[PDB]
């Protein structure tokens, strides 16, 4: 494309592409999928995590994991930026905690993190974060889901997918999603949209769910995941 | 798409970090090879050694650490790199130690040495020290534990590893063992990982040519068997196969 | 004492789905008044007023921190600062500082946005919020200010009888005090409906 | 004929000095008497400074895209040996149509004939033209949407 | 092969050279002519204006200035670097004067201002390549007057007379004919005024050529419009 | 590859960036400047703008002092950022020391402050160039002029910008002290001098006029309209 | 090639990458204001208008900067939310300062100041977004200014940045009274350009977000049109067009 | 190539060729040995005297770093006096941080360290020399590790750096190190350097050997002029007798 | 080569540094100087280039604190900032310890501190050879250093363009050192600059740098007229 134009996260290329925030961009997608959906009384976040063998133990590193008590997150691209950002994701609501006696509304802390990922993706020798992080919060009486991306930029998502098969589970998710609908029923469709792109059997040990309602960000146990994985099959 | 090779924070047009990649082939480097099990209550971890010599002093050369008075590593690939990585780690646990007042739980400390190397790999600094890092320790709740510490930030926790040349027959053969009763024995973990070894580098070990280092819920102690206790383990388990 | 230099004074209680905040006008240095219409109530929103007193150049200080700051604040949330988060600001404001501090004592009044449930606070010069149900005072003459509030104030009140309350018990207070009060001004805030009143004070 | 580059090892030496020789016969001594020349490109920035002289170019005409009113007339035109249905509307068709070309107009004729064929018929309807449009105009986008949402 | 050695003043080039500060003493001639001269009885500074166009009021052409009372420098090269070292050399003759209470010497004047034009890429003081200026201090002190040439190198040494500028290898061979050791003020002047005349664009005529002198006596002397036609007259 | 860098000499001794800096500061409007006995003037061509664009936001000549005008070609945005610059030093040596700024301090400290922004490598040099008239305390007359590459000179009439060659060549022909005598001969020649780059000789011209101890003044559209048919009628007549 | 940075100078004396900046504004989403004696008004188009996204943030191209001002982003959204972050900074920090709000020509040129600062130093890429100011200040009543990239500023009476800028332009030039244009015209008018810019089938009423400011009882006000006076709105203009497309007829 | 250029960029096969090339170089200098007899450890090394103006003593390679520590380096002598310098250093904030001598092992796990921190970054390269530490103590025995550019700190009963490395080793092998005592090791080693040393190509040449043992009192130091003039007498001894 | 010489921080894939090389021949690229010494004297001489026949002889002999000085063959500017560390140095080894400072740790400073720029890339290497002559408790000393940060203790050496004539020269008369009068020790080291020379031209009292230092001696330079008794009682070839 514009080659010469690529290797520098300071310099425009003649038609104004960002060809490194692209790129990290195009790294994200090709990461394991996710999946969100806002319910009308909760969002539900779920993840494919499929391991390499059986001898990676698949209950030392999660995927989605709280932020707060009313506020977890998700990610699709690279672990270790994932843990990077979920920690800094922490830092920012704890800091927002002390400065006002009250927990971060959602659309704070994903501008705080987005705004994390800017300062990231604007110097010459640092590279742009290699993931994008659905937010999922539960402020106020309403629900919220959120997405974030390398080039800082954030987005109000009703229910969306990204990672290897993101195309897919968006054109699953637009088939499939109606406005007025429950948390339980939303369970039910991110754990079939991860199906339609997964391959191999779905046991209960290889996803991971988080659900946020009234009564907080939760991430589902194992045994509730096998409950739900019986119910739908 | 050749020219995304040469620095560590430049993505690959289809996002591959190229140098992060040379750093595992790097870890692919050192020659030797080294495996670790976890058993019911207990962890263990064997490596290859190498003394090409009778001038060398094989009582210094070595690739396991005592990174606390609670947790084991063996190193594999540049040894300075690993040297420096055990180093920081005793570090991390030392500090650990003091500033929460007790002992770091190894995946804790796997979890920093990772955000160590993961920070490495984003600012554009230093290399990121091609040393891959295999923990072992036991936890007071959860029992054994064995975690991996790869130039790249992931540290996954196992059941059983191997790193190295040959970690991926070592893993073969470590899932077909494992896939029928993964409970083990003190012995039968040894024997597990003893035999690994041997038949993915195709030969048996005299006790010199050999390392092993031991964690027991009974003795929650990184200890180095000595030649006599391996040599032992060896001809027994050899004898009663 | 550093607060005694300006004087000052400044109460507030609340009612029924109502509060009222009054305060008392002077400047003077030391004894010489200076001026009569000093600003010690300052709006911070629709129904969220602070009445901080203290040394005057502390109480102008921290009065345009404050509007500042939660200027910023509201600009990037879309929100009105609720009543408990305007007194966490102010805390952290005042013990940002704690190494040589503010020299006034804030006192925040308002009705919540959404359920319109009165709330009243007042904060120490290091910045310990203390919430109440019925009452605060602040400033010099904080010894008979309570004595007027805790004395003349019931609970379930109403708004008149309320700004008749507030009016007595300040008007008293300022008598008493020696350095601070030269006219008292009274703000009722409603769920609908904010009075300001100027009620007569002895000019001595 | 296009913008002349550094004769090398890697120019084309031979076109480029036909194209001088096209530009002296255009313009050059004993200028043409009544000789007319109707040049036709798609890109015209690369071609060379000299054969858009005024002289040589006299006059530069550009074909921009319909504006939805040289579409209608291009469906008419395209449409008159067309055997249509009553309740049919080509302007709407038209306004269905946002910057396309005449060769994209007739190309949705065509494709609305053609579907038209398939339900072996001579008939012709707002539902087989919607159709063809949309078969024709296959916008091929970008589904990321955070490479389209870098912009605000 | 010469466009890698040069791209920083901090590399050495295969035969052991800062191509770099060659190149900046390369750049010194871009500038208009100047000769300096010494003599028993003082110290004569001529240097050939170059105003590109009239209605340039001249006193803002300075390629000679005064440097306390009783140096003056010449200058040859950018006016940038020009104004720097002349401020440097005016700041450290008056600090030199704050702490000693004396007069400081021409040479270490001269030496203060080199040590300033020394640091090239010293992450250490901030000027990262070499002044592109050539400068000649005559002054009067306790050895009897002196002149000293500074390049952009840093280097200076004593001259008895020397020619800077665009037109200085043509007028160094000049000045090496027409010098002996023993002369006087007015001698030299005329000297340097017939040198200027001779690799000078223009008619040597009142402006286009400004002439200072240094005497153990009076202090730094810019002769004006009068003197200038008095010499000129019969140079 | 002697170029793309301001610390780089080539074989000829030039600092080529700062050279097309110059360059850059050549393709701006004409501003010409002029120096009478008790007036100094600057005239600034206009270019004019689509009548839905305000022109109050547009300036060529702004006053950095009570006794100090400036007029710019080149970049607007360094000019922006040096007019406020040279604004607040100006304001920082009244305070310094009590006397105001004198015009070839203020264009020195110009100067300096351009020169400071093209020593290093990781700036990029103020492509812009500035002609400062004003009136010393003591009462005179000076005009300045300062080039990206922090040098400045002092003229007596110059101009800047597109038509820098064709207007100060035409000064240069036309410039005597019986034609800046009094305070109008000036102005006259100011128009004549832009005239030959400007079109409408009204609608493309703006006059700023500094009088001895009096402040800035820009001279109105129906006065520039009123010079112009002054200069029409002397030409005519003398035709 | 005298393009790899911000801070080099080409021969001819062009910044290279200020300019690619510059022509990069035109990937935004079309913005346009309108400056009227009764008001200011901008109107700006949703790029994106996907059905699976919220509107949880009720504009999203239109910000306040402060009680009296508001502005409109066009370009990258990382510069964007900078800059708007930025700009409420200043503008508070104007009021603590002096305890009145920042006129809005010195709010525009404090920006623009940081914006040239940034396209003048060192590794520092230029801020990619362009910007729309409308504000009200008792100095020169309503303004509406325009800022680029590079820092520079003009006060214009109507303007428009983004897509199709050019066409809204012309549009603007051609139909704009100079001084008897009152706010319900100029929302006329606007929809109008709007319509003929966008150029996606008809100008659907959640595509679009209008915001005026006004000065009402000695304090400006600055609404967002709701869903239901934007289509309103754009029900009236389509009347008008209906009628005379039937005139011409 | 391409991922030569500077230390911090893998090469696709994983290896560092700013560290191969330091390794290239220290391969390229005088040779070194030292030798770990039963209570004590000596050092020698093949000075080249690379002109007769040189004094007698010029170019010491065999520094001593804190009294009971010797260090001979081969390589690149500036690097080999910096880093001198820097064990010099290291040994004197342990001593006044521990208030006891510094452990000769713990000694070269930070020069180790410091080469390594050299070797990881861009900015700097690697040290290009390597160097032996010995020293003997009564609480520790005898001691003798070896660096190198890399940075690792393997013990040594005996070891060889620098041209002739293999062959020195080679040499070595073939002697009783763990019960020989000093005053015959030194002649050893005396004897394979002069075995070693290559005449026809090096021209110059100078012996340099020192010592720490319990003889010393677990102190570095010098060899005697009498005990070097024996030690060269009976390894030119021996030469002859290998000649005849 | 051509892209593994564009920085000092760089080793060529052959064991070698490029930079440092360069620098250790652009030593070569000054004027010849030549020092040596008795048992009770150090004497430098060093032959003073003239730019011109006007402009006066470069000085060449630096005059390190009173019982040490030095000769240059290099950059001007590496040879000040040197000769500036010098007396710095030496002024605060007399302000810390009230005696001088010993040559040896002088010239061990001067070549950590010329060896830490062989390595960072942050500047170039010290382009300038120094022959440093100095008197210490334990006899005069005369040291060589170069810009790869080796320093030589030399009995006589030589440095500077055709310095090979006078090394083998001093290698031919080292025997009559250590038994030589000062005016002996400087007939050698004329005759030493002398060879090294070319024949046509000779040694003028206007040319030739002399320095002496020794016992109850403080370093001396004799330049110009100054040098007359060494030459005139020089032997002519």
């Amino acid at each position: 494309a514009e080659r010469g134009y690529s290797f520098s996260l300071t310099t425009f290329s003649p038609s104004g592409k960002l060809v490194q925030i692209e790129y990290a961009l195009a790294a994200v997608a090709g990461g394991a999928p996710s999946v969100g959906i806002k319910a009308a009384n909760g969002v539900v976040l779920a993840t494919e995590k499929k391991q390499k063998s059986i001898l990676y133990d698949e209950r030392s590193v999660h995927k989605v994991e709280p932020i707060t008590k009313h506020i977890g997150l998700v990610y699709s691209g690279m672990g270790p930026d994932y843990r990077v950002l979920v920690h800094r994701a922490r830092k920012l609501a704890q800091q927002y905690y002390l400065v006002y006696q009250e927990p971060i509304p959602t659309a704070q802390l994903v501008q705080r993190v987005a705004s994390v990922m800017q300062e990231y993706t604007q110097s010459g020798g640092v590279r742009p974060f290699g993931v994008s992080l659905l937010i999922c919060g539960w402020n106020e009486g309403r629900p919220y889901l959120f997405q974030s991306d390398p080039s800082g930029a954030y987005f109000a998502w009703k229910a969306t997918a990204m990672g290897k098969n993101y195309v897919n589970g968006k054109t699953f998710l637009e088939k499939r999603y109606n406005e007025d609908l429950e948390l339980e029923d939303a369970i039910h469709t991110a754990i079939l949209t991860l199906k339609e792109s997964f391959e191999g059997q779905m046991t209960e040990d290889n996803i991971e769910v988080g659900i946020c309602n009234e009564a907080g960000f939760r991430r589902l146990t194992p045994t509730e995941v096998k409950d739900y994985l019986a119910a739908i099959a | 798409s050749a020219g995304f090779d040469r620095h560590i924070t430049i993505f690959s047009p289809e996002g591959r970090l190229y140098q992060v990649e040379y750093a595992f082939k790097a870890i692919n480097q050192g020659g030797l090879t080294s495996v670790a099990v976890r058993g019911k209550d207990c962890a263990v971890i064997v490596t290859q050694k190498k003394v090409p010599d009778k001038l060398l002093d094989s009582s210094t050369v070595t690739h396991l650490f005592k990174i606390t008075e609670n947790i084991g590593c063996v190193m594999t690939g540049m040894t300075a790199d690993s040297r420096s990585q055990v180093q920081r780690a005793r570090y991390e646990a030392a500090n650990w130690k003091y500033k929460y007042g007790y002992e770091i739980p190894v995946d804790m400390l796997c979890k920093r040495i990772a955000d160590i190397s993961q920070v490495y790999t984003q600012n554009a600094e230093m290399r990121p020290l091609g040393c891959c890092m295999i923990l072992i320790g036991i936890d007071e709740e959860q029992g054994p534990q064995v975690y991996k510490c790869d130039p790249a930030g992931y540290y996954c926790g196992f059941k059983a590893t191997a790193a190295g040349v040959k970690q991926t027959e070592s893993t073969s053969f470590l899932e077909k063992k494992v896939k029928k009763k993964f409970d083990w024995t003190f012995e039968q973990t040894v024997e597990t990982a003893i035999t690994c070894l041997s038949t993915v580098l195709s030969i048996d070990f005299k006790p010199s040519e050999i390392e092993v280092g031991v964690v027991t819920v009974e003795n929650p102690k990184f200890r180095i068997l000595t030649e006599a206790e391996i040599d032992a383990h060896l001809v027994a388990l050899a004898e009663r196969d | 004492s550093i607060m005694s230099y300006n004087g000052g004074a400044v109460m507030a209680m609340k009612g029924k789905n109502c509060v009222a905040i009054a305060a008392d006008r002077r400047f003077g240095i030391q004894a010489q008044m200076v001026t009569t219409d000093f600003q010690k109530i300052f709006p911070m929103g629709d129904r969220l007023y602070i009445g901080l007193a203290g040394l005057a150049t502390d109480v102008q200080t921290v009065a345009q921190r404050l509007k500042f700051r939660l200027n910023l604040y509201e600009l990037k949330e879309g929100r009105q600062i609720k009543p408990y988060t305007l007194m966490s600001m102010v805390a952290n404001l005042l013990y940002e500082k704690r190494f040589g501090p503010y020299y006034t004592e804030p006192v925040i009044a308002g009705l919540d946005p959404k359920t319109f449930k009165p709330f009243i606070c007042s904060l120490d010069l290091i910045g310990c919020p203390m919430v109440t149900d019925d009452f605060v005072v602040s400033g010099t003459c904080a010894e008979q200010m309570y004595g007027m509030c805790e004395s003349l104030w019931e609970p379930n009140m109403d708004p008149d009888h309320l700004f008749e309350t507030i009016s007595q018990a300040m008007l008293n207070a300022v008598d008493r005090d020696a350095v601070s009060g030269m006219g008292v001004i009274v703000h009722i805030i409603e769920k609908d409906k904010i009075t300001t009143r100027t009620l007569k004070a002895r000019m001595d | 004929g296009s913008s002349r580059l550094e004769g090398g090892s890697g120019g084309d030496s031979e076109v480029q000095r036909t194209m001088l020789e096209l530009l002296n016969q255009l313009d050059g001594f004993e200028a043409t008497k009544n000789i007319k020349v109707i040049m036709a490109t798609n890109r015209i920035d690369i071609l060379d400074s000299a054969l858009l002289r005024p002289g040589r170019i006299d006059r530069k005409i550009e074909f921009p895209p319909p504006n939805e009113e040289a579409r209608l007339d291009i469906l008419k035109i395209h449409s008159r040996k067309m055997n249509l249905t009553r309740g049919i509307n080509l302007r709407k068709i038209a306004e269905l149509m946002p910057g396309a070309s005449g060769a994209e107009v007739k190309g949705v004729c065509t494709e609305a004939g053609m579907y038209a064929l398939r339900e072996r018929r001579v008939h012709v309807t707002q539902e087989d033209f919607e159709m063809a449009v949309a078969k024709v105009m296959q916008k091929d986008s970008e589904k990321n949407m955070s490479i389209k949402k870098l912009w605000k | 092969t010469r466009s890698e050695y040069d791209r920083g003043v901090n590399t050495f080039s295969p035969e052991g050279r800062l191509f770099q500060v060659e190149y900046a003493i390369e750049a010194i001639k871009l500038g208009s002519t100047a000769i300096g001269i010494q003599t028993s009885e003082g110290v004569c500074l001529a240097v050939e204006k170059r105003i590109t166009s009239p209605l340039m009021e001249p006193s803002s052409i300075e390629k000679i200035v005064e440097i306390d009372a009783h140096i003056g420098c010449a200058m040859s090269g950018l006016i940038a670097d020009a104004k720097t070292l002349i401020d440097k050399a005016r700041v450290e003759t008056q600090n030199h004067w704050f702490t000693y209470n004396e007069t400081m010497t021409v040479e270490s004047v001269t030496q203060a201002v080199s040590n300033l034009a020394l640091q090239f890429g010293e992450e250490d003081a901030a000027m990262s390549r070499p002044f592109g200026v050539a400068l000649l201090f005559g002054g009067v002190d306790e050895k009897g007057p002196q002149l000293f040439h500074m390049d952009p190198s840093g280097t200076f040494v004593q001259c008895d007379a020397r020619a800077i500028g665009s037109a200085s290898e043509g007028a160094q061979s000049s000045l090496q004919e027409v010098y002996h050791k023993s002369m006087t003020l007015k001698e030299a002047i005329k000297s340097s005024l017939i040198i200027l005349k001779q690799v000078m664009e223009e008619k040597l005529n009142a402006t286009n050529i400004e002439l200072a002198t240094v005497q153990p006596g009076q202090n730094f002397h810019m002769f004006t419009k009068e003197e200038l036609e008095e010499v000129i007259k019969d140079i | 590859s002697y170029d793309r860098a301001i610390t780089v000499f080539s074989p000829d001794g030039h600092l080529f960036q700062v050279e097309y800096a110059q360059e850059a500061v050549k393709k701006g409007s004409t501003a010409v400047g002029v120096r009478g006995r008790d007036i100094v003037v600057l005239g600034v061509e206009k270019k004019s703008v689509a009548k839905l664009q305000d022109e109050r936001t547009v300036r060529k000549i702004c006053a950095l002092d009570d006794n100090v005008c400036m007029a710019f070609a080149g970049l607007t945005a360094d000019a922006r950022i040096v007019i406020n610059r040279a604004r607040v030093e100006c304001q920082s040596h009244r305070l310094t020391v009590e006397d105001p700024v004198t015009v070839e301090y203020i264009t020195r400290y110009i100067a300096s402050l351009k020169q400071r922004y093209t020593q290093s490598n990781g700036r990029r040099p103020f492509g812009i160039s500035a002609l400062i008239v004003g009136f010393d305390f003591d009462g005179t007359p000076r005009l300045y002029q300062t080039d990206p590459s922090g040098t400045y000179h002092a003229w007596k009439a110059n101009a800047i910008g597109r038509g820098a060659k064709s207007v100060r060549e035409f000064l240069e022909k036309n410039y005597t002290d019986e034609a800046i005598e009094t305070d109008d001969l000036t102005i006259k020649l100011v128009i004549k001098a832009l005239l030959e780059v400007v079109q409408s000789g009204g609608k493309n011209i703006e006059l700023a006029v500094m009088r001895r101890d009096q402040s800035l003044k820009i001279l109105n559209p129906e006065e520039i309209e009123k010079y112009v048919a002054e200069i029409e009628k002397e030409k005519e007549e003398n035709e | 090639r005298y393009d790899s940075r911000t801070t080099i100078f080409s021969p001819e004396g062009r910044l290279y990458q200020v300019e690619y900046a510059m022509e990069a504004i035109g990937h935004a989403g079309t913005c346009l204001g309108i400056l009227a004696n009764d008001g200011v008004l901008l109107a700006a188009e949703r790029r994106n208008i996907h059905k699976l996204l919220d509107e949880v943030f009720f504009s999203e191209k239109i910000y306040k900067l402060n009680e009296d001002m508001a502005c409109s982003v066009a370009g990258i959204t990382s510069d964007a939310n900078v800059l708007t972050n930025e700009l409420r900074l200043i503008a508070q920090r104007y009021l603590l300062q002096y305890q009145e709000p920042i006129p809005c020509e010195q709010l525009v040129t404090a920006l623009c100041d940081i914006k040239q600062a940034y396209t003048q130093f060192g590794g520092k890429r230029p801020f990619g977004v362009s910007l729309l100011y409308i504000g009200w200040d008792k100095h020169y009543g309503f303004q509406l200014y325009q800022s680029d990239p590079s820092g520079n500023y003009g006060g214009w009476k109507a303007t428009c940045i983004g897509n199709n800028s050019a066409a809204a332009v012309s549009m603007l030039k051609q139909d704009y009274k100079e001084g008897e244009m009152t706010l319900k015209s100029a929302l006329a008018l606007a929809i109008k350009v709007l319509n003929k810019t966008m150029d996606v089938s008809k100008l659907s009423a959640e595509k679009v977000e209008i915001a005026t400011l006004t000065r009402e009882n000695g304090k400006t006000v600055i609404r967002v049109l709701k869903q239901k006076e934007v289509e309103q709105l754009i029900k009236k203009h389509e009347e008008e067009e209906a009628k005379a497309e039937r005139e011409k007829k | 190539t391409g991922y030569d250029l500077s230390a911090s960029t893998f090469s696709p096969d994983g290896r560092v060729f700013q560290v191969e090339y330091a390794m290239k170089a220290v391969e390229n200098s005088s040779t070194a040995i030292g030798i770990r007899c039963k209570d004590g450890v000596v050092f020698g090394v093949e000075k080249l005297v690379l002109s007769k103006l040189y004094e007698e003593g010029s170019n010491k390679r065999l520094f001593n770093v804190d009294r009971h520590v010797g260090m001979a380096v081969a390589g690149l002598l500036a690097d080999a006096r910096s880093l001198a310098d820097i064990a010099r250093e290291e040994a004197s904030n342990f001593r006044s941080n521990f208030g006891y001598n510094i452990p000769l092992k713990h000694l070269a796990d930070r020069v180790a360290m410091y080469v390594h921190a050299y070797t990881l970054y861009s900015a700097v390269r690697p040290f290009g020399c390597s160097f032996m530490l010995g020293s003997y103590s009564v609480n520790d025995g005898a001691q003798l590790y070896m660096i190198d550019p890399s940075g690792v700190s393997y013990g040594y009963w005996g070891c060889a750096i620098g041209k002739a490395r293999q062959a020195a080793k080679t040499e070595i092998e073939k002697l009783q190190m763990k019960e020989m005592t000093c005053r015959d090791i030194v002649k050893e080693v005396a004897k394979i350097i002069y075995i070693v040393h290559d005449e026809v190509k090096d021209k110059a040449f100078e012996l340099e050997l020192s010592w720490v043992g319990e003889l010393t009192n677990g102190r570095h130091e010098i060899v005697p002029k009498d005990i070097r003039e024996e030690a060269e007498k009976y390894a030119k001894e021996s030469l002859k007798e290998e000649d005849e | 080569r051509n892209q593994y010489d564009n920085d000092v921080t760089v080793w060529s894939p052959q064991g070698r540094i490029h930079q440092i090389e360069y620098a250790m021949e652009a030593v070569k690229q000054g004027s010849a100087t030549v020092g040596l010494k008795s048992k009770t004297h150090a004497v430098l001489v060093a032959l003073k280039r003239a730019q011109s026949e006007l402009a006066a002889h470069q000085k060449k002999i630096l005059h390190v604190d009173n019982h040490i000085g030095i000769s240059i063959a290099g950059l001007t500017a590496d040879a000040r900032l040197l000769c500036n560390f010098m007396r710095q140095e030496c002024l605060d080894s007399r302000f810390v310890f009230d005696r001088p400072l010993p040559v040896s740790r002088l010239v061990s400073l001067i070549g950590s501190k010329t060896q830490i720029p062989t390595q960072r890339y942050g500047r170039r290497p010290y382009g300038v050879g120094l022959l440093i002559a100095g008197y210490d408790d334990m006899g005069p000393h005369i040291f060589q250093t170069c810009p790869s940060a080796n320093y030589f203790d030399c009995r006589a050496m030589s440095i500077g363009a055709r310095s090979q004539s006078a090394r083998t020269y001093l290698e031919r008369h080292m025997s009559e050192f250590m038994e030589c009068n000062l005016n002996e020790l400087v007939k050698h080291g004329l005759r030493a600059l002398r060879e090294t020379l070319p024949a046509e031209q000779d040694l003028t009292t206007k040319n030739v740098s002399i320095g002496i230092v020794g016992k109850d001696l403080e370093f001396t330079i004799y330049d110009d007229d100054d040098v007359s008794p060494f030459l005139e009682g020089l032997e002519e070839r």
